[PDB]
């Protein structure tokens, strides 16, 4: 007639990202970064088209955009009222990720660069956490962008104030605080693609501060690092046998190698060896036929392989690596795996953080620096 | 294939930047024939030209690194681009030292720590490719002279 | 989208009933139906009816010729002498299909006139007054009248609409599917001290011109089919519910507090409902009839709900009260997705009953707790895999044979043997249990609140059917729906668990590498089974090494046999620190049964039930100890329990006693560990070292501490001693001596617990603990030593059945003049009967139960003297009470008896078709075929009972036994 299940001592006490970003189709999750790629982590430079419109020398028209933004979302509001009225998913195809539509809003970051940063085609929220006032308080001071939650327990290193609400990303890779800014009076944003150029206003610019990690980069030659290459190395192989129109699903071998071109072929080969063979006469010839007796893994199993997180893990650590190469004991600490390390480290409570050091990402007395130091 | 869109910041003077946001939220494809971008060969220099009006512009890079982050449902949001230059109208000169916000001026000389940016390795391999023209070479750690 | 197989669309239906006669059991009435033609020279319209007379059809007040025929009626020739039950399956799926309203067809045909050509070539209305008469319905609406003296409403008869599925064309002509939806307007001229219940909202009750009768017009404008329309005639009392004003309740006169006591929780019933999904209830009011003599136990239609009056228990009841509020429940899952939105085919009927499942799974979760809801699952699933090993398997979403290793067809429900039906839905509920596993649970309540949003707005159109049918589910409107809200297809796993009909089979075996320090599992499927299917997904592990609880996910492709997943330290046991667990508690656990060189406490193959499985894991036998003491599942404690009578050692009944002494343990994990141990007691004979098992820990437990051989007066206010104080010494009477006799210290014991009962102090009855000991007394009867087939008198009785023998007999003199709540203490003596009538201690007499079974008792008495009867007639081959229980399925007033009977003679059956019995001629062949041919036609329930019996007794070919 009532519960009769002992259920406090049996049991005492998200993001979803693009069908891209989840499926690690090659623009937006490159298999290879060379140096130059390397250096220029995150600061794409503006290249010059060899054919298309914008290839061709002299003045271009820009086009303005907002007949499309407003197409397009009443035809997304359109989408959602016949699906039921409920949130739906949209981004499901490379061309949702574009930013002729949706309600763009920028988002600058405080250091140069970070431990962790999303690639394109990944989600990100924003929560704000509103500590109530001691007694009465009226409610949180409303914002534009996110959904509130009152935090008791601060997130972030410090404590909230009484009555004081704090934007911040949240997502699977890092948390981190962010500020409303209004943009400049004098700045546009150019979308350029192969046709021509496209202009939006902004009015909204997010200040990004200090990253609290979620994730641990791996280091060079760690663990996770050896599973994670060879894995990657596994999902594209296995994407690749799924894209081959011959129904003895075959391959190429250079296909490989033009994807991932500083891997040794007899890690390639190594991962070939279940699950194909190579014909070398008749039909077939030069292909990697996939085996008969091989049942390729579904897509759901495929993307339960990897992650997109341990990508971005992964990129972190070869452009510090690389970063580290070019510049010749201090570096080292700065670096995103042991920082990460220390600060995971740090919130299960194992260990301290010298909060002033040379791991400082600012320079200053601003900001923390994430390296371990005794708890006693 | 898919190729990463690549956004960048254009900064106009504040006349011309009220026409050009007018004739935007207007929306008409007649801004297409008034705004138009020629990038020079140089790769740092170019024309805005506003109503036909000839602007003298310089592609520079900025010392924070912005992120385009779309949304359709205002909680969740999805990173689009990296935008890392700006093409203000009006080497060390494509340098910009301020950052877009307020709050970050100054941000290269005061809020950033000097490790180090980067040119000295571009001139090391140009030296090692001289170095294979010699026989012999001679080198004198040297002083004031 | 949904196309019609009718060539016309019905509009709107009035039923209108005059003449309910009671004492002749007869009704007069008129249906008028509002067709608009889709095709052009629609000449004869078929419609649906079964046992009324009907006398004229008027089509625009044009006279029109009819004419009807019911291949159902006899479903093979009385003159073929096939004998065969394929002959007989295909026959009867035939005639089902020929009067199916899912085709084109129809049991009435009317002629449509010739000088309507013209109006039904331009495509405009028809309306159809057919005008009927049933004479003394045989199943189609149930009266139930007294034979008290005086009028019909002081003598307490009423008249309900019975069946299951289709089964309204046997009371009005109507087309008889779940997709052709209409409004309606009702009208019951019923006598003046009656009420008449039925679908819609009464919208008056206007007196006839000799006020002796009052006319009750209902009006139902959501737009539901004619098999949701219900109807339910009596003296009933009336009460508003005090927390939900449009909610009104009726029961049989006398039971009004009852009535108030049990429905009393409704409301948290609906204002559940009514949060998990977003949309509210969609009818405008909701009726709970409560009635003798029912059909199910819980009928749910549009609007109402039909509940038998067994349900009814007061406040001072328990035992009946989680089971007559998850009646209610179910009935309101039924309500929201049975019968507002409706089924397009005979298939995607699993889409409705696995939503309404899941939705009662849901409620009983929040309800009675978590750990009854995966109690409650585990039982469901053991269930099916069951089923679906006994016989072939359960396939939903059939494609139109497609399941033909079963005796009946599936392209109809009223072919299905009820057995199967029941399982059923139980393999809808639990793979839409799987598909909340792979996408989450707050997009699957958005899928079904986008269901009812669409069918909610479908339902305020007028248009006829240009937008009713948004109110139709189907099964690739269901998976759209899905792939709308989420961005995942579910398309493997419905491939997987719905289009195959198999469960799988997983044997799992452990070896520890002690120099990499691996864990080497090695899971083989048994795929060659009869009901089974072969696995390729993958699985999760859980285990629970020193270091804590770590789930690892391993993928049992076809040719993989071992798996190597990695372990942790064991640097636990350097230190003595706490183990954490599944959950983030830690405990102390003796490390002194476990492995040196092992960390790995235990290992569970499948922790969530992600698939439709049964596990055979070979762990050792302290690993399932400490999976017993330690776990916070369950599930996991239950499995442990059943792998532990495997392993009689002391520490195994150490661990089941310790789990016997702890509350904060699931009660219903204790009361299998009281069977458990009654097992392992009986297992270790002569190394049992002091009392008997469990019974030191009930007088701790349920005895005064000052004398341990009087138990405490009763207080039952803690409803989990009181569940394990019943069934503990259930439990304890199957203990058995050296000599395999039960020993006179637990029989003594038991008499003691009866003899030192008191009751006259708690707020709650005894009747369910008075039944449970004259269970556990009926337990202890061992086979008696008869010498040369002695007579069983009463001067040769065993000196322990004497006291037991007088026991029931004072109980069940004592029922006689103060009865119990539903005669449960009758129920468990004519069962301790039984069991003395089945060893040599009592005559094998079945005149006792013959007379228990009798018309005027309750229907519980009925069910356990007529199983009695059964179990007679299996055991001393009587043919003549085989011929009494063939004519009591024949002609019983009773429905839900004669199905009982056929259920209970199919489950234990007199013979079976490997056996040579002197009940194997021809004239019992002749009469079974007969009873499936003719003789069930008027229920499709018995028709599938004899169809099973059939199966049972002479299998699928020719009889054997025959010329």
């Amino acid at each position: 007639p009532w519960n009769l299940s002992n259920d406090e001592y049996y049991y005492p006490k998200i993001i979803q990202h693009s069908i891209p970003a989840v499926e690690l189709r090659q623009p937006f999750f490159p298999t290879h970064m060379g140096p130059i790629k390397l250096r220029q982590f995150h600061r794409p430079p503006l290249k010059k088209y060899s054919f298309g419109a914008l290839s061709q020398p002299g003045p271009h028209s820009v086009q303005p955009l907002l007949k499309h933004i407003k197409k397009k979302a009443k035809m997304r509001e359109q989408e959602r009222q016949a699906s039921g009225g409920g949130e739906m998913f949209f981004m499901r195809t490379p061309q949702d990720l574009t930013g002729k539509d949706g309600d763009l809003i920028l988002a600058e970051y405080s250091e140069e660069n970070g431990p962790l940063m999303m690639q394109v085609g990944m989600a990100t929220k924003i929560k704000n956490y509103y500590k109530r006032k001691p007694g009465k308080d009226p409610g949180a001071p409303d914002c534009k962008y996110g959904e509130t939650v009152y935090c008791h327990t601060s997130p972030f290193l410090g404590s909230l104030h009484p009555g004081q609400l704090l934007q911040a990303f949240e997502n699977n890779l890092f948390r981190a605080p962010i500020y409303l800014h209004k943009m400049p009076e004098t700045d546009f944003l150019i979308i350029r693609t192969r046709q021509g150029y496209y202009i939006r206003e902004l009015v909204d610019i997010f200040v990004v501060g200090q990253q609290c990690p979620l994730f641990e980069v791996p280091g060079p030659n760690s663990k996770r690092a050896n599973t994670h290459i060879r894995d990657f190395l596994q999902v594209f192989i296995y994407r690749l046998f799924w894209k081959s129109k011959d129904r003895p699903r075959r391959i190429r071998m250079e296909d490989i190698k033009k994807a991932f071109p500083s891997h040794s072929e007899s890690s390639i080969r190594k991962r070939l060896k279940l699950c194909a063979d190579f014909k070398r006469t008749g039909m077939d010839s030069n292909w990697w036929v996939l085996k008969s007796d091989f049942r390729l893994p579904t897509e759901e199993e495929i993307r339960a392989m990897v992650s997109p997180e341990q990508c971005c893990a992964y990129y972190s650590m070869i452009a510090a690596e690389q970063r580290l190469k070019d510049a010749g004991d201090d570096e080292v600490r700065t670096a995103p795996w042991n920082t990460t390390r220390a600060f995971i480290a740090a919130m299960k409570g194992k260990c301290l953080l010298e909060v002033t050091g040379v791991a400082d990402p600012t320079g200053c007395g601003e900001g923390f620096s994430y390296v371990k130091i005794p708890n006693k | 294939p898919h190729e990463l869109e690549s956004q960048f910041i254009l900064r106009l003077p504040p006349e011309y930047a009220s026409t050009v946001r007018r004739a935007v939220q207007s929306g008409h494809v007649n801004l297409k024939d008034r705004l138009t971008i020629e990038l020079h060969p140089d790769g740092r220099h170019g024309i805005v030209r506003v109503d036909r009006v000839p602007l003298a512009s310089k592609l520079v890079d900025l010392p924070c690194v912005m992120e385009s982050l779309k949304t359709i449902d205002k909680k969740t949001f999805y990173k689009t681009a990296d935008i890392c230059q700006m093409l203000v109208s009006t080497e060390k000169k494509f340098i910009w030292n301020h950052g877009i916000t307020l709050p970050l001026k100054n941000v290269r000389k005061r809020r950033f720590r000097k490790t180090a940016k980067k040119d000295v390795e571009k001139e090391v391999k140009r030296l090692l490719s001289t170095d294979a023209e010699a026989v012999s070479t001679r080198w004198e750690i040297i002083a004031e002279d | 989208g949904f196309e019609s197989p009718r060539p016309y669309k019905l509009t709107h239906q009035v039923v209108c009933i005059n003449n309910i006669n009671f004492q002749r059991k007869s009704v007069v009435g008129f249906v008028e139906l509002t067709i608009f033609p889709t095709v052009a020279n629609l000449n004869r319209i078929k419609l649906n009816s079964k046992q009324c007379r009907i006398y004229r059809v008027r089509i625009n007040d044009l006279e029109a010729a009819f004419i009807y025929n019911d291949p159902t009626l006899e479903v093979c020739h009385s003159e073929s002498k096939q004998r065969n039950l394929n002959y007989f399956s295909n026959a009867y799926a035939a005639a089902v299909s020929a009067v199916d309203p899912d085709a084109g067809n129809g049991e009435l045909c009317i002629k449509v006139p010739s000088e309507l050509w013209k109006h039904v070539d331009e495509l405009k209305v028809l309306k159809i007054h057919i005008n009927f008469s049933l004479d003394q319905p045989k199943g189609g609406l149930h009266f139930v009248v007294p034979s008290v003296e005086g009028s019909m409403a002081e003598r307490g008869a009423h008249v309900f609409s019975c069946g299951y599925q289709n089964s309204t064309r046997f009371w009005f002509p109507c087309v008889d599917s779940y997709s052709e939806l209409c409004t309606w307007k009702l009208e019951f001229t019923v006598d003046a001290a009656m009420v008449a219940v039925s679908n819609g909202d009464l919208v008056e009750t206007v007196y006839t011109h000799d006020m002796r009768k009052k006319t009750f017009h209902y009006m139902l404008t959501i737009p539901t089919a004619a098999s949701n329309i219900s109807l339910a005639i009596g003296p009933f009392e009336i009460l508003v519910d005090p927390y939900m004003h449009e909610v009104t309740h009726f029961c049989l006169p006398q039971l009004l507090p009852l009535l108030k006591h049990t429905t009393s929780y409704l409301h948290e019933v609906f204002e559940f409902y009514e949060e998990i999904l977003t949309c509210r209830y969609p009818y405008s009011c909701f009726k709970t009839v409560f009635i003798d003599e029912a059909y199910v136990e819980v009928a749910a239609y549009a609007s109402m709900s039909i509940f038998s009056t067994n349900l009814l228990h007061s406040a001072m009841i328990i035992d009946e009260t989680p089971l007559t509020r998850r009646c209610l429940a179910q009935s309101l899952a039924q309500q929201f997705f049975g019968c507002f939105i409706s089924r397009m085919s005979w298939s995607d009927e699993w889409v409705l009953k696995g939503i309404s499942g899941y939705i009662y799974g849901l409620w009983m979760k929040k309800t009675f707790g978590v750990n009854e809801y995966r109690h409650w699952i585990k039982e469901e699933l053991d269930k099916i895999v069951a089923y679906e090993l006994k016989t072939g398997g359960v396939l939903l979403h059939p494609i139109f044979n497609p399941a033909s290793h079963l005796h009946f067809s599936i392209k109809h429900p009223h072919t299905l043997s009820w057995e199967y039906y029941s399982m059923f839905q139980c393999k809808a509920h639990l793979v839409m249990r799987l598909i909340e596993n792979r996408i989450s649970m707050e997009f699957m309540l958005q899928v079904f609140n986008k269901l009812l949003s669409l069918a909610s707005t479908a339902s305020s159109q007028k248009f006829q059917s240009h937008m009713w049918s948004q109110m139709l589910v189907s099964t690739s409107g269901f998976l759209k729906s899905i792939s709308n809200v989420s961005g995942k297809d579910i398309q493997p796993l419905i491939k997987q668990w719905v289009d195959q009909s198999g469960v799988v089979k997983f044997y799992g075996s452990f070896a520890f590498n002690r120099k990499r320090n691996v864990l080497e599992l090695e899971i083989k499927q048994d795929y060659t089974s009869p009901g089974t299917q072969k696995y390729v997904g993958p699985l999760k592990v859980t285990v629970q090494e020193l270091d804590g609880s770590f789930n690892h996910t391993l993928q049992i492709e076809e040719n993989s046999l071992k798996h190597d997943i990695p372990c942790h330290s064991k640097s636990r046991r350097n230190k003595k620190k706490k183990i954490p667990l599944m959950n983030g508690e830690e405990v102390d656990m003796d490390l002194s049964a476990m492995d040196a060189d092992s960390p790995l406490l235990w290992i569970r193959i499948d922790p969530d039930m992600s698939v439709l499985r049964k596990v055979e894991f070979e762990q050792a036998d302290f690993m399932w100890q400490y999976q017993l003491r330690y776990e916070r599942d369950v599930v996991a404690q239950q499995e442990s329990i059943l792998a532990l009578e495997k392993f009689p050692t002391p520490a195994s009944r150490l661990a089941l006693t310790d789990i016997l002494e702890q509350e904060q343990c699931f009660y219903r994990v204790r009361m299998s560990a009281c069977f458990c141990l009654a097992k392992i007691a009986n297992s270790m004979v002569s190394t049992w070292t002091g009392p008997p098992a469990m019974k030191s820990l009930f007088t701790r437990m349920f005895c005064c501490k000052s004398c341990p051989n009087i138990v405490k007066t009763n207080n039952f206010m803690s409803f989990q001693s009181y569940f394990l104080q019943k069934t503990m010494p259930v439990a304890m009477a199957l203990l058995r001596d050296v000599h395999n006799l039960c020993p006179k210290e637990v029989l003594t014991f038991i008499l003691d617990l009866i003899k030192y009962n008191d009751n006259r102090k708690n707020k709650f009855s005894d009747n369910y603990y008075r039944a449970e000991m004259i269970d556990a007394l009926a337990n202890s009867v061992t086979p008696a030593v008869s010498v040369n087939n002695e007579v069983r008198t009463l001067d040769n009785l065993n000196p322990d059945v004497r006291l037991i023998l007088e026991e029931i007999t004072r109980f069940l003199n004592m029922e006689k003049l103060l009865p119990s709540y539903r005669h449960t203490i009758t129920v468990s003596c004519l069962r301790a009967i039984r069991v003395l009538q089945k060893n040599g201690h009592v005559p094998s007499d079945p005149a006792l139960f013959k007379s228990y079974a009798e018309y005027g008792h309750f229907v519980d008495i009925r069910i356990a003297a007529l199983e009695a009867v059964v179990d007679y007639t299996k055991v001393d081959r009587s043919y003549e009470e085989l011929q009494w229980l063939l004519n009591m399925i024949q002609n019983d007033p009773v429905p839900y008896v004669r199905h009982k009977i056929l259920n209970m003679l199919t489950k234990n059956p007199p013979f079976t078709k490997n056996m040579e019995s002197p009940l194997c001629n021809e004239a019992l062949v002749d009469q079974l075929w007969k009873l499936m041919n003719s003789g069930t036609s008027h229920d499709w329930r018995l028709r599938c009972g004899a169809v099973d019996l059939y199966f049972t007794l002479f299998g699928l070919s020719r009889p054997s036994c025959l010329p």
